[PDB]
């Protein structure tokens, strides 16, 4: 822990903390990391220059940064809050500790069918001029349990019963014409 | 059955609580457990009146024993089955003294420390 | 039926808030302990009630949970994602897969400062005296 | 103030003071009244010998420290220092006393 | 408060270590420990047996110098491998090819 590592370059590390105010949405230098973990969007996780990139809006370049990411993925080991995933298809992509639980591996199925049926939604109506709506294809049933119609068919009854504000009831009938009037100018007749 | 593709989470009406280990949500928490089944044992070989270790391995246990004292030696049906009751007894009334000196350390289950400790107060060792 | 029989009022109890493009809370099990974990100000993790205070909402499914939370917590702990703090005045110390606990010299852990008295107990003499 | 010792720690040099020791540590005399009390409630006018006296204390002092030690051994199985009742009468009941 | 050590970095002794050790002429197994030793293998088949100081030499020696120029056999193994660890897998396959196993 000599002089020349504790005091010669030390004056640049404090001088700059707690301060990537651009990115407005947590700007703590802990938090980057996660940031853009949370920001990435995908299963295997973020790469060294996907979170580089992720977490360059500005305020960041890399003077030191280059190191001082691996040192403190270090120390977010020594934490344990990192998970990540292996091989040479992902270019150690690493991830935040989100309570992603980990489970055994056998029963991967070569599709997924429940999510497939989502871009055929995300196309019809955009191929057709009536732009695609509000997810009204499936409520909120679809990710609360997953049944078919019967059950996925009563739940929404329950749903709109429970709340008897006539008030608010009022407006399934005001809101869904802006659709019936909307099919006169997507389609020319019915 | 929100899904979700992960086990605890997935599927259990494919499966079943009714002794069906094939992977789907959390078993029913009894799952005759341990313990009842172990009550089940020890309330039947506590009543019933039976030899509760092989026979012809335990006399072959003994002609090992045998033969390094002696060459050639002959035993005898009935001596064989008289040691094997004494040496199945023996284990018997020493788990009852190592029941309860697991009782003793605020412990249900035996271990080595308890025969230790059992042998030593008879005895037999040191 | 523990995940299609007996939790019948699982659609029933979060049905409002359990699905928001907007914001949601967290789904089943999965996931609940875990943004209390994270946003804590806590040196010793959760202890059972500030549990209860993170995890209380507007709308919970809250039927029998209290038996839920704990085998939960124990089959983390058996799989290997959930790790904790010795204590005894910390009323247990719940944190998440953290691996805090592995190596680490023993120097006693005592974090605990927050501005809220603060500003109270320095409003406090100027309106005994003079705003 | 008074120099002090830390609880527990007198019991050691007590020890090694009385295991090595060739004597009986309980008073002879009344040992002698208890046995010839004892002794009146199966057969009364009962006559004794000092020696007699004196071979029941010894066996009475050999089956005590001999227990102690016996009990010794099941309070570290407690993993605590102290000896306590339930220690005896779990080394009374291996050691075939408690029958 | 004392100064910080300039430690160095795991490994990088060995090399220093290396320059005096094959340098060395001594022997690295003390004489009363291996005196020990040997006098009780000799006493686990035949009892009442005496030593010379010479012999007991005699036995290090023969003794270091086989290990010494196992552990040179045992490396080559450990480059086959892509490492520089010295393992069980690669003090077992040391011996095996050369005998002493058979």
């Amino acid at each position: 822990m000599t002089e020349s590592l504790v005091l010669s370059p030390a004056p640049a590390k404090p001088k700059r903390v707690k301060a990537s105010r651009r990115s407005a949405s947590h700007p703590t230098y802990s938090e980057m990391i996660a940031a853009a973990i949370r920001a990435e969007k995908s299963r295997g996780g973020s790469s060294r220059q996907s979170i580089q990139k992720y977490i360059k809006s500005h305020y960041k370049v890399g003077h030191n940064a280059d190191l001082q990411i691996k040192l403190s993925i270090r120390r977010l080991l020594a934490a344990g809050v990192l998970k990540q995933t292996k091989g040479v298809g992902a270019s150690g992509s690493f991830r935040l500790a989100k309570s992603d639980k980990a489970k055994r591996s056998p029963g991967k199925k070569k599709k997924a069918v429940r999510r497939s049926t989502s871009p055929k939604k995300a196309a019809r109506p955009r191929k057709a001029r009536s732009p695609a709506k509000k997810p009204k294809a499936t409520a909120r049933k679809a990710r609360k349990k997953s049944r078919a119609s019967p059950k996925k068919a009563k739940k929404p009854k329950t749903v709109k019963a429970k709340s008897r504000k006539a008030s608010k009831a009022k407006k399934v009938k005001r809101s869904k014409p802006r659709a019936k009037s909307g099919a006169r100018k997507s389609p020319k007749k019915k | 059955s929100t899904g979700g593709k992960a086990p605890r989470k997935q599927l259990a009406t494919k499966a079943a609580r009714k002794s069906a280990p094939a992977t789907g949500g959390v078993k029913k928490p009894h799952r005759y457990r341990p313990g009842t089944v172990a009550l089940r044992e020890i309330r039947r070989y506590q009543k019933s009146t039976e030899l509760l270790i092989r026979k012809l391995p335990f006399q072959r246990l003994v002609r090992e024993i045998a033969q390094d004292f002696k060459t050639d030696l002959r035993f005898q049906s009935s001596a064989v089955m008289a040691l094997q009751e004494a040496s199945e007894a023996y284990l018997v009334a020493l788990f009852e003294d190592t029941n309860l000196c697991a009782i003793h350390a605020k412990r249900v289950t035996i271990m080595p420390k308890d025969i230790q400790l059992a042998r030593r107060i008879r005895g037999e060792r040191a």
